[PDB]
């Protein structure tokens, strides 16, 4: 009798596509009892027997982690026993789908299972969840014969699904455990901190909503970069610099604008003497002329990081939106899996076939035809992490059959592929150096000799400039005018999405394409606003939260613990780590840090009272800030403070006494203006730096003691 | 003896005052110009010396510093870089050398690439200007053709210059403090 084999995909559309590819057209299909997934049947061969097939799909994740319910109530719980005392369970993950029961009834009679889940690390978790759901209801088999199978693939394309079938393997429990460990770590640490903060701040301040405060091992580190950029913006000190500019006349009308070698000078008198060296002179003598050939390198293969960066900077699409559009394009079968960190094409790749697919699109037609006619240039060598091939086209698409942002992303992916398999852009860089008086200026220009990839990527084309005059050495040219400028250095702009992607990739926080998830989380929670140019402007709530976190414990914000944890998860994935050991270690260190957070939450309560309470933020102005050069308000609450409105920071001052200005003098280490402390009854008063009283500059002195024992060789007051 | 030794010292270019020579002595029967040089290099220039720099160099009415004149560095600042970086390689570095004779303080500008003088040169380092050096609009112009770095090591103002190390005080992180947050021990194997 004919036996049966079962298949599971991550999406019903993927299930239908793969079933059509494998079944060669002949395919029965009917809807399941869940109302959202359909099952497809046909007849083929497995192992060495003629067998029936039964392919179905899941709806994303099938099981989601939470607590036992009794511990899920935030009102009545001790939000410190969620670390290593509260049990965890994967409950249902949208019980409206009844996926567990659907899988059980589908696999009620089965002998083999093959899982067509996404080949990312997250896919193995769903693979093993489906295995746990379906294993008890299948046949025990005669014994020893392999039953569970795993299909490895990167694109939903013909003969690619076939070669995935030809080399079936096994799932990776190490990757499944890595995903589970990450989920448990987040669900424990973030929920514990968020529950404690929600219980603490609840109706305490009028303008602060309790539910809007949250903490995460990744959300807080990725918000730290935005708040650090905001702090640099708010603590910028503009400085004036002077640039000399020389204009020379070539033949009769052309005016070359020469630029100075020294670029800039930050001293007005130095700029004045350099102009006095120059303004009287009425000739310029050319010294060196160089026309050297240079090549602009092709872009490497497209990975998810670069795809998100470009989709943000150029296409004006957010990280999560770009990820969803790329996943959809992969689902229909237009591009490969867009969760790749490899920028090097494998040797056994059909680059010529991929080029031949896009030989009819009007936009890139002549370039592809000439590339096929001549030889195909090898792509640049890159990183070979062993994941899927880079994000590359796999099927021809037109704006009519595609849509909007999806078509734009497909166009960028195809253009990147064509640029990778192309020639370098070649340009000559002409540099002419002039001597005016004792100074020497220069002028540079670029002339394109042969546009290579800078025809499929016009936005990377070398800008066109008029050719510099052909002047031999020892030629004298008239100079029209030379004058200095009064340019001022500009403050940095807010951190863009692409820059955030780069920073998260550099510091290690965010792996397995979770950076879009983290960015979208910190955008949905109103901590950053997406201003024009895709700029992440931190909000008041986010700034105050991260400043309080930094005040209490820097490692809660800095991207070090998360980087180490993600590295240990990677070693979990590559079979060399202990899941229990790493989970316990991380839970223990974060439990100690949470105990310190509870015992030292007073620092955060202060910045929240002066920021989110309108009836307790009014005070008399006092000594300047040390980062802003702006007045700081002196609050008369029980924990007497010193609040700066520009930079959202507060400084604690001694109680049971008065605070008065100390003759405008300034601390020579932090730039803050030090104030005196009158200790009640008639007696001595000692100086006190507002920033040093809260953040000591030396290890020996602890928090909350003034310049009486400042332990500083400078700061004469000590 | 002592007088001809001082005359040879002046000819070599260390314009010191007779009080300075009498302060920088050896066994009081014979002193050698090498000994005076060695003692002076370790001695701050303000304590000893005389006045050969005219009291008009900062005014701008002079344009010549003829003579092998020895001066002492008091402060180095990169004028091609802003006060927040001091290391940005967006412009060739040019040094504003504050130099002194112990009596009148003058300023010079690095008109070329002087590899001998760097931003880490300790204050009190002695610089000898030889041949003809040109003043214009205040500042001197200095390059390799006339400036020689004659070592220099004077403990009190090098310890004062240790305020450069004191300036780099990024230790204000509250990590590892006795009364501070628990530290993150690195993961084991
Ligand atoms: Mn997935
Ligand atoms: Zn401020
Ligand atoms: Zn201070
Ligand atoms: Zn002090």
């Amino acid at each position: 009798h004919m036996k049966t084999v079962l298949m599971v995909a991550e999406k019903p559309s993927l299930a239908q596509s793969i079933a059509k590819i494998l079944s060669r057209g002949s395919l029965s299909s009917h809807k399941g009892l869940n109302g959202a997934c359909s099952v497809h049947e046909y007849t083929g061969t497995f192992a060495g027997q003629p067998v029936r097939f039964k392919m179905t799909s899941v709806c994303g994740h099938v099981m989601t982690l939470d607590f036992l319910g009794k511990y899920n109530k935030w009102d009545k719980v001790d939000p410190a026993e969620l670390f290593s005392q509260a049990p965890t369970e994967k409950k249902e993950a949208n019980p409206k789908l009844n996926m567990v029961k659907f899988l059980q009834v589908e696999g009620r009679g089965c002998d083999y299972i093959v899982l067509w889940l996404d080949c990312d690390k997250e896919g193995e978790n769903i693979c093993f969840e489906v295995l746990d759901a379906v294993l008890p209801v299948m046949n025990k088999a005669h014994g020893g014969e392999k039953t569970v199978f795993r299909a490895r693939f990167s694109s939903i394309t013909d003969t690619d699904i076939c070669n995935a079938m030809a080399c079936l393997g096994e799932p990776d429990h190490n990757e499944a455990l890595s995903v589970d460990a990450r989920q448990e770590l987040d669900l424990r640490i973030g929920c514990a901190f968020t529950r404690f903060q929600t219980k603490y701040f609840q109706g305490k301040y009028g303008d602060l909503d309790s539910s809007l405060i949250s903490f995460g091992p990744c959300q807080t580190p990725t918000l730290g970069f935005c708040v650090e950029r905001h702090d640099k913006i708010q603590s910028f000190k503009p400085e004036t610099y002077w640039v000399l500019q020389a204009k020379v006349n070539t033949d009769k009308d052309r005016s070359l604008l020469l630029d100075w070698d020294r670029v800039r000078v930050f001293d007005r008198e130095i700029a004045q003497m350099f102009l006095n060296m120059t303004k009287l002179e009425k000739e310029a003598q050319v010294e060196a002329t160089s026309r050297k050939e240079k090549a602009k390198q092709r872009p490497l293969a497209l990975n998810t990081v670069e795809m998100l960066r470009v989709a943000s900077s150029s296409l004006g699409m957010g990280p999560q939106h770009a990820m969803q559009t790329a996943e959809r394009l992969y689902t229909q079968g237009y591009i490969s899996y867009p969760r790749t960190e490899t920028t090097h094409y494998p040797e056994n790749f059909d680059l010529k076939g991929s080029l031949r697919q896009q030989a009819n699109h009007p936009y890139w037609a002549d370039t592809v035809k000439r590339l096929l006619a001549e030889g195909i240039n090898r792509p640049r060598k890159g990183h070979d992490a062993g994941d899927h091939p880079p994000i590359t086209p796999m099927k021809s698409a037109t704006e009519a059959e595609l849509g909007g942002d999806a078509w734009r992303l497909y166009e960028y992916i195809t253009r990147h592929f064509i640029a990778t398999v192309s020639h370098d852009c070649k340009y000559l860089q002409s540099t002419i150096s002039f001597r005016i008086g004792p100074e020497l200026f220069t002028c540079s220009g670029k002339t394109v000799l042969s546009p290579g990839f800078t025809e499929v990527m016009p936005w990377q084309s070398v800008p066109l400039e008029e050719s510099l005059p052909t002047c031999q050495r020892g030629d004298a040219f008239p100079v029209g005018e030379v004058k200095m400028l009064e340019k001022q250095t500009n403050p940095p702009d807010y951190l863009t999405e692409a820059e955030l992607i780069t920073l998260m990739e550099k510091h290690g926080i965010g792996t397995d394409a979770s950076i879009p998830v983290h960015i979208n989380n910190i955008c949905q929670r109103n901590y950053v606003t997406v201003e024009s140019g895709r700029r992440l402007k931190p909000t008041n709530l986010g700034i105050v939260l991260v400043h309080g976190y930094y005040k209490i414990d820097a490692e809660l914000v800095l991207p070090t613990i998360r980087s180490a944890v993600e590295k240990q998860l990677n070693l979990i994935a590559q079979g060399k780590a202990d899941y229990r050991q790493v989970l316990g270690h991380t839970l223990d260190v974060f439990k100690r840090k949470f105990h310190y957070f509870v015992d030292s939450i007073a620092g955060m309560d202060e910045l929240m009272e002066v920021s989110f309470s309108p009836l307790a933020a009014t005070g008399k102005p006092l000594s300047r800030c040390g980062k802003c050069h702006r007045f700081m308000k002196y609050i008369q609450a029980k924990p007497s403070r010193l609040h700066c409105s520009h930079c959202d920071e507060t400084y604690t001052l001694p109680n049971n006494g008065t605070i008065k200005l100390y003759k405008e003098l300034r601390c020579p280490l932090d730039d803050f203006e030090l104030v005196l402390w009158s200790s009640g009854s008639r007696g001595k008063s000692y100086p006190l730096c507002p920033y040093c009283y809260n953040h000591p500059p030396f290890r020996d002195m602890k928090k909350g003691m003034g310049c009486n024992e400042c332990t500083h060789p400078s700061c004469q007051h000590s | 003896m002592a007088q001809v030794a001082g005359a040879a010292l002046s000819q070599a270019g260390w314009y010191l005052s007779d009080e300075g020579i009498e302060a920088c002595t050896s066994s009081p029967d014979k002193v050698n110009v090498n000994d005076i040089i060695l003692i002076a290099l370790n001695t701050d220039l303000r304590t000893i010396g005389k006045k050969f720099l005219p009291s008009d160099i900062n005014s701008g009415k002079v344009e010549k510093l003829e003579g092998p004149c020895v001066l002492q560095i008091q402060k180095i600042r990169n004028v091609a870089a802003p006060k927040d970086n001091e290391e940005s390689q967006a412009a060739p570095r040019m040094l504003r050398l504050q130099m002194t004779d112990g009596h009148i303080s003058c300023t010079a500008v690095e008109f070329s690439y002087m590899s001998k003088i760097s931003l880490n040169t300790p204050p009190g380092t002695k610089v000898k200007l030889s041949g003809i050096v040109d003043i214009k609009n205040g500042f001197l112009l200095l390059n390799d053709s006339n400036t020689t770095v004659l070592g220099g090591e004077v403990e009190h103002l090098i310890e004062k210059w240790e305020l450069q190390r004191s300036l780099s005080k990024h230790n204000r992180s509250n990590i590892g403090t006795e009364g501070g947050p628990p530290p993150f021990v690195p993961f084991g194997q």
